[PDB]
């Protein structure tokens, strides 16, 4: 396993670490996504403390109107953030 | 394992 | 750093490792995307031996038409592959 391969299995992992807490085990509800951002992206994103902040993110990630974030939506989220971090590395 | 060219979106 | 945050840095890193080899140092030409798939995604993708595979893969990824894979284009690639693997846990 390459580092790349390992990083991918890591993403599957943390998504599930959180998506299995409540409700549908394969989707993130607002509470789970909040908990994820706050515990696993603490260094990359401002902490979410306000409900209105939660809504905007989920509203950003949720494309199929169900109000949850599935894995495909989460990958879109991971790319947003990683694309952010990467810009911090063009010189 | 899958063939890389089948990847779409 | 969380595992997730490290995982993100690893993706930036693997991209830097291959995109700086030849040509534009911030993008992947076909040879570099080929070397990257073959050396770092051997467990997820069939080894690429035919040029026509590389061409077709690049054609999918090159959404700005410049014949190469820049970083955001590379994230889209990583989301595809990862999304394929995840069906293992669908
Ligand atoms: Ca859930
Ligand atoms: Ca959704
Ligand atoms: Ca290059
Ligand atoms: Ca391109």
């Amino acid at each position: 396993m390459s580092e790349l391969e390992k990083a991918m299995v890591a993403l599957i992992d943390v998504f599930h670490q959180y998506s299995g807490r409540e409700g549908d085990k394969h989707k993130l509800k607002k509470s789970e996504l909040k908990e994820l951002i706050n515990n696993e992206l603490s260094h990359f994103l401002e902490e979410i403390k306000e409900q209105e902040v939660v809504d905007k993110v989920m509203e950003t990630l949720d494309n199929d109107g169900d109000g949850e974030c599935d894995f495909q939506e989460f990958m879109a989220f991971v790319a947003m953030v990683t694309t952010a971090c990467h810009e911090f590395f063009e010189h | 394992r899958t063939e890389a060219w089948k990847v779409l979106s």
